[PDB]
């Protein structure tokens, strides 16, 4: 910003006027706009090189919103940490960014990339016989790590429970840790020979997701985000099949435990002998050299009351050094005690699989050091137009409450207010009319209702089945 | 787009 | 509504004043171009013959299919009094105005013109660097002072007085500020040609005692002048008129010779795009425009977030729409601006959806919407939110001694269209404050 | 409604016009036709401001474009 | 036949409750009740109630930030 005359409308932009820079004649081809201050990126999806930069931009910049025409991306420190992991240096990013940016990358943006792109690749955390060693390839790091007030070729031990603390300390300190597993050269851990049967098919978007995880050849620890129904189950199966080691799957449900195992049996060639399900019904553990455990976070996160039947399983899980862990619906792992399973269970690689990577509290960002950075994210619209997922005509129906009910609405307290407007007569008419209209069309209708009392009232009058927590499996 | 029509119910 | 507006103003002028108006060939030539094509055809035939033609003959020229156009043409010509219908010898003879006929004859045949088109000083100036810049900036300044955006050089009192008293840019001393109205947004929407006439037409009504014909005379010949040329100096009223013309950026003076500008020529009905913006589901606006005027008008109902040299990016928000609605801008107008300033890409994708819609079922052909329907629904819904409460001022009537009296009073109010609401059970009815006196007057009677 | 283009193909040649004068009693009748054409073209231009005019003269040894003049002046009109 | 100054307010059943509820705390708001969808209110309070109603209705409408 030097020698630029403000415009008469510059007042409307409160320090957001980024016209101080100039535009090159090649603006017609370059598809990237960059905000010199906020780091925002505006991408043209109707210009040449759109597909050229659609993958490069996603790796470096997380998506804030990707509507039909104009895609919006933002560069953040966490996003860069994910990008620098997969063989990316500042020079490559700067060269490509200038080659694609309509507006020059400002010094502030240049400064931001330099700081966060140089720290990666100087500290590694390894696991040996259930003993965690913070190994460093250079001796200079000992004067920085061993002298840290929190902690406690050179390798030193660290408490398993302290992992949740040191990893945060690693983020706070200049050097963050990376979890890379060299399964090719790992022979101590027994292998599991399983490969996808010929009937299996690998979709391109899944193939891209796997490539982002196996880019350098060493299994990474991170999160894979794909839209609901994209086939995350096969992504986990492929990851388990390629690693060929001891594996485990954690899901926050009982019915889903059977679903994952059912998909596992049909897609891969694992024999039933090596698969054990650890749920409230059966708790037997495989005695073969290696196998799979498809359990739930509730069983592994419990600490206080474990019975003899489950205690033996816990010792079996803890005693052996596992190689892989799959966290289906990983958007609930950073909870108060669900996160304890990550530390308690020893594994050289961790995979997260959640369709939605958001939650009400600000603990979503904690997933970076619990399981790793974000590897790949798939756009919902792109898969929808490719025939991989269905299209939805989302609608919001406005149902004005009747006068009589609304009279009590004003007086009634908030706690009972919910129950008051949940069973308004107008909504009953809309739900009944919509259900009948779609039933005539021949549509399979699912009605969701968080309020159990409202759910029962709807079903009892309408004479339709209802399912809620108290019902058995 | 139904914004100019009446309400639903009754 | 350009030819309609100019033509309609001429009709209201008394015939006595119109005859004097047709004295100069220049104004007659300009008025000639305003009539419908059929009217011009008849006029050209009648200008060069000093004779009388019966009415029926001109009807014979028009074919049966084009019979309807004949009615409009003759009606338009008669209203302006250009055509004088004379009836004699049992036949309705038709003749042309002697002043108009002579005026047109001189212009076409190059007769004595009394310097109606002006003179040439042979001292030209660069049009692109000076004429275009001066008028563009001067017209730019007035527009900015109208849209409300801050600007250093406020317009002079002359144009300022015209804007206030007119429907444009309503102002209140108590508020101490100027804001746009419903007509003001339409004025911005209208193209430059109609934008200029609205100010000029309002000025023509503003002038008092300055002759109406003289101001009309000056305006018409101004378009006849060609940009990038000198024109030496005219009526006494035209002198002060010429100086006032500079306020609107139509004529440039160094401090004896006046130069017409692009706007001056454009006045006489002369025959990616800048301003195009992307409207999408996320309520994000990406206007590929680089100009303060376009930015200022967008900010009326768009919450701007940042600006680049090539474009300006912003977001539609509930606050932004309500701000425009409060001033008086209607939602239908807003969508019109969005639709008429659409990006070419939006049309193609919308057409692609239409093509697929036709492919699946070609029996339905709905009007295509360039921008997603969700934005339209939300914007209109917000308008409904502002119109949530409807209130009328007036009085209430009650305690009628006889039911017949109540019916009689209520019936009369309905007859004069001042009855708002009524209830037979309560024998009560509410009437608007405007018609309160009328209902009370009937009650006494 | 819309601008229109008028192209006048005037066939001027002394042999064609000289015979016309000899048979009749009018001398220099080409001026009368030429004068009428000038007003006629002006009348066409007066119909609309966005219409163009073109005149092509077919002389004895070929054709030539009178208007618009090629890019490759006496006073005759006021 | 007394001209009781007031604003003829026409409203939907939902809004009607608001005016009644607003009148409950502030008695002077509503002068009298006309019908289910019609009301008569103090002309002076019209400016205040409209802004007051918007604030109450503003709460149930979400704001991004
Ligand atoms: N590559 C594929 N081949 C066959 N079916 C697939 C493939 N990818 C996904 N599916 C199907 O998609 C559906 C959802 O799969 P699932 O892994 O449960 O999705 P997610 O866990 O992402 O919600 C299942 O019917 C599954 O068989
Ligand atoms: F529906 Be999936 F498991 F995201």
């Amino acid at each position: 910003p030097a020698d630029f005359v403000p415009d008469s409308v510059s007042g409307m932009f409160r320090s957001h006027d980024f016209s101080y820079l100039r535009l090159r004649p090649d603006h017609a081809s370059r598809p990237l706009w960059i905000s010199p201050s906020d780091g925002r990126i505006i991408l043209e999806s109707f210009s040449p090189l759109a597909e050229q930069a659609q993958d490069f931009l996603v790796t470096i910049a997380e998506p804030i919103s990707r509507p039909s025409h104009i895609h919006e991306y933002k560069i953040t420190a966490y996003s860069l940490y994910a990008a620098v992991s997969v063989g990316l240096e500042t020079d490559d990013i700067i060269s490509v960014l200038d080659r694609l940016s309509k507006v020059p990358v400002a010094e502030s943006i240049i400064n931001f990339i330099k700081g966060a792109t140089i720290s990666y690749g100087k500290v590694k955390l390894v696991i040996k016989h259930n003993r965690y060693f913070v190994e460093t390839t250079q001796a200079d790091i000992l004067q920085m790590l061993l002298n840290d007030s929190v902690i406690g070729v050179h390798s030193f031990e660290i408490a398993n429970e302290s992992v949740e603390v040191v990893k945060k300390r690693c983020q706070e300190i200049d050097y963050p840790v990376l979890e890379e597993y060299d399964f090719r050269n790992d022979h101590r851990n027994p292998d599991l020979d399983i490969d996808l049967k010929p009937s299996t098919q690998i979709r391109p978007y899944q193939e891209k997701s796997l490539s982002k995880m196996f880019g350098n050849g060493r299994a990474r620890s991170g999160i894979i985000v794909l839209p609901c129904g994209a086939g995350k189950t096969l992504v986990g199966i492929t990851a388990a099949c390629t690693i060929k080691k001891s594996v485990i799957v954690l899901c926050t449900s009982s019915v889903s435990v059977m679903q994952w195992r059912q998909q596992f049996l049909q897609w891969c060639t694992l024999q039933p002998e090596n698969c054990a399900v650890f749920t409230s019904d059966n708790k037997e553990m495989f005695q073969t050299e290696s196998g799979l455990v498809v359990s739930t976070y509730s069983m592994v996160a419990n600490t206080r009351n474990r019975s003899h039947d489950s205690q033996k399983v816990m010792d079996f899980l803890t005693g052996r050094e596992w190689g892989f862990i799959i966290l289906d619906e990983v958007h609930v792992v950073p909870a108060a005690m669900f996160r304890r399973v990550v530390s308690t269970i020893a594994a050289h690689a961790k995979l997260g699989l959640t369709a939605t990577l958001v939650r009400e509290d600000d603990k979503i960002g904690d997933l970076n050091f619990l399981i790793g950075p974000k590897l790949y994210e798939a756009n919902w619209m792109e898969l929808s137009q490719k025939g991989h997922i269905a299209n939805v005509q989302c609608a919001e129906v406005w149902c004005p409450m009747t006068a009589e009910f609304y009279q009590e609405y004003l007086r009634e307290t908030a706690r009972k207010r919910m129950l008051l407007y949940i069973m308004n007569p107008t909504k009953f008419q809309a739900c009944q009319f919509l259900i009948q209209y779609h039933e005539r069309r021949g549509d399979k209708i699912i009605v969701f209702s968080d309020n159990v009392y409202a759910l029962q009232e709807y079903a009892l009058k309408m004479g339709k089945p209802f399912i809620y927590g108290s019902t058995p499996q | 787009s139904t914004i100019g029509k009446t309400a639903l119910g009754r | 509504s350009l030819k309609h507006s100019v033509t309609q103003y001429l009709e209201e002028i008394p015939q006595q004043v119109q005859n004097r108006l047709y004295t100069s060939p220049a104004t007659c030539l300009a008025i000639y171009r305003i009539l419908p094509p059929l009217a011009k055809f008849f006029i050209m035939a009648m200008v060069f013959n000093e004779n009388e033609v019966p009415l029926l003959d001109l009807d014979k020229w028009v074919n049966s299919n084009g019979k309807l156009q004949f009615q409009n043409a003759i009606k338009s010509m008669k209203s302006l009094h250009l055509l004088i219908p004379n009836k004699s010898s049992g036949t309705l003879m038709i003749n042309l105005n002697p002043t108009f006929k002579i005026s047109l004859r001189n212009a076409l045949t190059g007769g004595e013109v009394q310097n109606s088109f002006g003179v040439v000083v042979e001292e030209n100036v660069v049009s692109l660097d000076l004429l275009d810049e001066y008028s563009a900036n001067k017209w730019e300044t007035i527009l900015h002072f109208m849209v409300g955006t801050p600007l250093a050089k406020i317009p002079s009192e002359k144009v300022l007085n015209l804007l206030k008293h007119s429907k444009l840019m309503e102002e209140v001393n108590s508020t101490g500020e100027f804001k746009i109205t419903n007509e003001g947004f339409q004025f911005l929407l209208q193209e430059i040609n109609s934008q200029l006439w609205t100010l000029l037409l309002q000025y023509l009504k503003m002038i008092e005692t300055m002759d109406l014909v003289d101001v009309l005379h000056f305006i018409f010949m101004l378009g006849a002048l060609e940009v990038g040329k000198a024109y030496k100096i005219l009526s006494e009223t035209q002198r002060i008129m010429l100086q006032d013309m500079r306020d609107y950026g139509l004529v440039f003076q160094k401090h004896s010779i006046f130069y017409p500008t692009k706007l001056a020529l454009m006045l006489t009905s002369d025959t990616i795009p800048d301003g195009s913006l992307i409207v999408e589901t996320n309520f994000k606006i990406y206007s590929y425009s680089n100009s303060p005027l376009q930015i200022a008008v967008l900010s009326l109902f768009v919450h701007l977030k940042a600006r680049f040299v090539n474009m300006v990016l912003g977001q539609i928000t509930r606050e932004s729409i309500r701000r425009a609605l409060t001033n008086g801008i209607t939602a239908d107008q807003i969508i019109a601006y969005l639709e008429t300033h659409a990006h070419p890409q939006m049309r193609r994708l919308a057409e692609e959806k239409l093509e697929k819609k036709l492919e699946l079922d070609p029996n339905c052909k709905e009007p295509l919407q360039v921008l997603p329907p969700t934005v339209v629904d939300q914007i209109r819904l917000w308008q409904l939110e502002l119109d949530r409460v409807i209130t009328y001022e007036g009085s209430l009537y009650s305690d009628f001694e006889t039911s017949q009296e109540y019916n009689l009073l209520s019936k009369y109010a309905q007859d004069i269209g001042v009855l708002l609401w009524k209830d037979d059970k309560k024998k009560k009815f509410f009437i608007s404050k405007e018609g309160n006196s009328q209902v009370l007057d009937f009650a006494k009677r | 409604e819309s601008p229109s283009l008028l192209t006048v193909i005037i066939e001027i040649a002394p042999k064609l016009w000289t015979t016309f004068d000899e048979e009749g009693n009018e001398k220099g009748s080409i001026i009368k036709v030429l004068e009428a054409l000038i007003v006629f073209l002006n009348a066409h231009l007066a119909f609309n401001s966005a219409n163009k005019v073109a005149v092509i003269a077919a002389y004895s040894q070929g054709i030539k474009y009178l208007y618009p003049e090629s890019t490759s002046d006496l006073k005759i009109i006021n | 036949a007394r001209a009781r100054k007031g604003a003829l307010v026409q409203c939907d059943p939902s809004i009607k409750a608001l005016i009644l509820q607003i009148d409950a705390k502030m008695s002077d708001i509503v002068l009298e009740e006309l019908d289910d969808t019609h009301l008569l209110v103090n002309p002076s309070k019209v400016e205040f109630v409209k802004h007051e109603l918007n604030r109450l209705l503003s709460k149930n409408i979400y704001n991004p930030m």
